[PDB]
RNA sequence: GGUGGCAAUGGCUAACCUUUUAUCUGGGCAGCCGAAGCGAAAGCAACAUGUGCGCAGCCUUUUGGCGAGGCACGACGUAU
RNA sequence: CAUCUCAGUAGGAGCGGGAAAAGAAAUCAAUUGAGAUGCCGUAAGUAACGGCGAGUGAAACCGGCACAGUUCAAACCGAAUCCCUUCGGGGACAUGUGGUGUUGUAGGGCUGUUCAAACGUCUGGCGGUAAAAUCGAACUUGCCUGGAACGGCAGACCAUAGAGUGUGACAGUCACUUAGAUGUACGCCAAAAGACCGGAACAUGUCCCUGAGUACCGUGCGUUGGAUAUCGUGCGUGAAUCUGGGGGGCACCAACCUCCAAAACUAAAUACUCCUUGAGACCGAUAGCGAAAUAGUAGGGUGACCGAACGCUGAAAAGUACCCCGAGAAGGGAGGUGCAAAGUGCCUGAAACCUGAUAGUGAUGGAACGAUACGGCAUGAAAGGAUCUCUGGCAUGAAGGA
RNA sequence: UUAUGCUAUCAGGUGGAUGGCUCGGCUCAAGAGCUUAUGAAGGACGUGCCAAGCUGCGAUAAGCCCGGGGUAGGUG
């Protein structure tokens, strides 16, 4: 329904009518399968070599010999080739040919995705999920807002909308992983701040691009991970006249 | 099964050790044993043995579609509402081979008055059609 | 120059590590002063024997002097004033690393000195 | 089996294209299952409720009444 | 278990490129249509085969990726052609070099008319791709801890750059980078623009030409889903030629539909990984390749061949000066270096096993090495109790009850 | 001072587990893809001031000449 619109100097100058989309109820677990599908997607194949631990010519001792039956070598008396043997295969172990790709309907993750936009409506969900914000939900921007070019205006804007304590928690929060996985690529665990919708591709997306945390996106571009990071919606965002007209039937 | 459920259960839901050996413990591999030891369950899975009957070549037979006269009826409106059918004066005229249907059962009731060609009619499909005032017309 | 795309620990440390040796000579990096900033336009230098520097980190923060010598392989520079003894009393030079510095008087005189700090 | 989306005007797409790097958004009606069965085959082609008992629930004089689903009949299609 | 299956698999011989193979209907359909090939999806575990058991097992229609058609032999002309070269000349060739010509609701030649020139080859380099590489913002600010700040508390900036690595501990502002831009020899690609062979229709007919041990057939065997109706090939037999020939899942006859074999070439869509780059819900030193490579190595076998173990000082060698013992370049003591011995195969440093010390017990004593209750001796700092521990008095007291 | 022993804990030796680190491995994707009688791949022997192994090289032997990039050190 009607929003109001707020400026890059932060006053009213409008009262605009959301589409339907934004009027929907809250379904948890939809947006749990959705997320958890496409994340099950983005997944890569792996597993050992496709000989490894039997490139062997060992054969058993039989009986009499006083010792056990695994294969042995030729012209040793050292176990190979088998799962309990040093250098030995393993049971069971990954294989490049498992297929791990998850399928949704298109009708349900429609549904889910209208769902968690319409989450962001509501201030309880945005509030308990993590956020700090001292704006009225939802937060509606006039359409200049894709004309902005450098990162300084839309800090200027986002301290004015009352969102740059998110964008700066986010900044403290980046913290050193723990684990074996600092060694593989992913050092930090981020925070997730603000999503910026814009209807079509302009210099927006390249301003509000370096900010921590946040991440700026087209209505052509929307899926369930950047509504429900982690399968929880709340996701703080900020939309523009121009998003607003794409969705007058989007996932519909 | 729930690999986790049986740690520290030895057997693993099989009984002796000695189950769980191979092709030995199902009988055979496959569906082997068919009349000797398995004869039981051969019969009442599905699999008798015999050869019953003759097939003709694909080429020369058909699978026509039917269509009842109480669906025909039913749906009449939105038929014309799609552009399908036709409304002169009143009587419907439905044709069915731009629908996709080779034949006309008689299965339910027939109040409005249809004009319907096809190729095919069940006796009791007619009889049903003009008791409503309709007229069917075989379609060439 | 390895773009984003070298993501990976392991990468970036083969780079470095099994480096072409005229590629060792720029990991020789250290600050400029202001005044060396602001009258050569590039905000940082190479460090070459003969130059004076201010050592700004470790045991002798504000100690001067002119760099003694530099390995290319070790990735380490060796600086006036900064020595370790032994046991016995020998004053010894102790390694540095150049991004420990700072640039106060450059040395001019290969001539292409100046072509070779900028463009 | 537990939980869901859609629902006789049914459900789902496959390969592939849009990939802007493997995600993702939007297309893709070829095709598969359901919608009519019986019969070796040629072939033929059914109830869009006719009757009764009655649980839940509701009404009621607390005894009876209506009674979805359930059960039992009757009628019909085809093969012999 | 013998046909069947395993399986045209494992293995062998030959040939061969950046790809290869196939490829422009004597085709598939069904009444009337489509219009080269390859690859993916579906048809479909269907038709078909089978001790009709176990099992094996398609194609066409339809949807996509990518698109491209042509060249000989012969009929007509008869040297009008090709190649080598010392530029003189020489070889091939009438047993046919060259021109025309290439197909089916037939085509071409001979005979006559018309329209004129489509696809393709060459020169051309506008302009793109293009080696090492170059440039690339903003703090090394104050106090505290520390051996040493990238940390805590304050302050100042950048962002089309908050990917990441190095640096005496956690770095957007220290260094290399990153985002974004420049530069590049030899090569490759290629637009305008010029030159080159030339193609498309029509009318006329006792006229001429159109691929042979081939097509088909009998018979044996292999193979196939191919069933009297798959393909191959050993033996034997064996055509016609436009008034012709083949096909339409048993043979023959008739109608209808459809094509022109037995000569040749042909890009793209596809397969693979020695190699180059990138990424990872991958392993993290008995794991991951056999090998974190002085690893196909040490070693073992006459030989074909089998085949290991081994990572880590510290920020900086500052890698123990001088003195005493000792035969000593062994080793020990004292004394130093370092935040810390971390003292050289040196990070941490478990258990089994071995040496010593402490507590309990012990040379009259009976054993699954312990559970429960009561005592002796030893300990009981932290993390456990303070109407808690010990000893008694008083009030109520269930079952039971002298 | 009860010896030879038994049980528990502590200090030390031996040993190399656990933890932390890791220029290595493995899998997927995108590219690129022939070479040799003008003597290849592979092998033997040689080659360093002190040099045994590996790596590179060939009696011009951890190497020689030219053009570009790079700039103050180099000698796997
Ligand atoms: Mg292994
Ligand atoms: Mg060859
Ligand atoms: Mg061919
Ligand atoms: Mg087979
Ligand atoms: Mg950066
Ligand atoms: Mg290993």
């Amino acid at each position: 329904a009607t929003a109001k619109t707020i400026d890059l100097t932060g006053k009213a100058v409008g009262e605009v009518e959301l589409p339907a989309v934004f009027d929907a109820d809250y379904r948890p677990d939809l947006i749990k399968k959705a997320v958890l599908a496409a994340q099950a997607n983005r997944l890569q194949p792996y597993g050992p070599r496709l000989y490894s631990g039997m490139e062997t010519s060992a054969r058993g001792w039989g009986s009499g010999r006083g010792v056990s039956h695994v294969p042995r070598l030729v012209n040793s008396s050292r176990a190979a080739r088998v799962p309990h043997a040093k250098g030995g295969r393993r049971a069971h172990p990954p294989k490049p040919e498992a297929d791990r790709s998850e399928k949704v309907n298109t009708k349900e993750r429609r549904y889910a995705i209208r769902s968690a936009i319409a989450a962001t409506t509501d201030p309880t969900l945005v509030s308990l999920r993590g956020h700090i914000f001292e704006a009225e939900l939802p937060i509606v921007a006039v359409n200049d807002l894709e004309s902005l070019e450098r990162t300084k205006q839309v800090i200027e804007f986002l301290e004015a909308a009352g969102l740059y304590e998110d964008v700066l928690r986010a900044k403290y929060g980046r913290h050193i992983r723990a684990g074996r996985g600092k060694l593989r690529g992913r050092k930090y665990k981020h925070k997730k701040s603000v999503l910026i919708v814009a209807g079509e591709n302009t210099p927006i997306l390249k301003a509000a691009r370096n900010l921590s945390g946040v991440d700026v996106v087209t209505v052509d571009s929307l899926n369930a991970e950047l509504l429900a990071p982690g399968t929880h919606a709340g996701r703080l965002t900020v939309w523009t006249e121009s998003a607003i007209g794409k969705l007058e039937g989007a996932f519909q | 099964m729930d690999t986790k459920k049986f740690r520290g259960s030895r057997t693993c839901g099989g009984g002796t050790h000695k189950n769980r050996r191979g092709a030995g413990n199902r009988g055979g591999r496959g569906k082997a044993g068919g009349c000797k030891h398995h004869f039981v369950r051969a019969m009442m899975r599905g699999y008798s043995y015999g050869k019953h009957g003759f097939k003709r070549p694909d080429e020369v037979s058909r699978d026509v579609s039917i269509v009842n006269v109480g669906e025909l009826d039913e749906l009449a409106s939105y038929l014309v509402e799609e552009g399908l059918a036709e409304v002169k004066d009143g009587a419907y005229h439905i044709n069915l081979e731009n629908l996709g249907i080779e034949k006309v059962l008689g299965s339910g009731r027939v109040t409005k008055n249809l004009v319907v060609t096809s190729e095919e009619f069940s006796a009791s499909a007619r009889e049903k059609i003009e008791n409503a005032g309709g007229s069917c017309i075989d379609a060439e | 120059m390895i773009a984003m795309v070298s993501k990976q620990p392991r990468k970036q440390r083969k780079a470095r590590y099994a480096a072409p040796l005229h590629i060792r000579q720029k990991f020789m990096g250290a600050r400029l002063s202001e005044a060396l900033t602001k009258e050569y336009g590039t905000r940082s230098a190479a460090v070459i024997t003969g130059d004076t520097v201010k050592v700004m980190r470790g045991d002798f923060k504000g100690t001067e002097g002119k760099v003694q010598s530099v390995s290319l392989m070790d990735g380490t520079i060796t600086v006036d004033g900064v020595i370790s003894t032994k046991v016995d009393g020998t004053e010894v030079p102790r390694p540095l690393n150049p991004s420990n510095v700072m640039i106060t008087k450059l040395e001019m005189k290969d001539g292409r000195r100046a072509s070779s700090i900028k463009k």
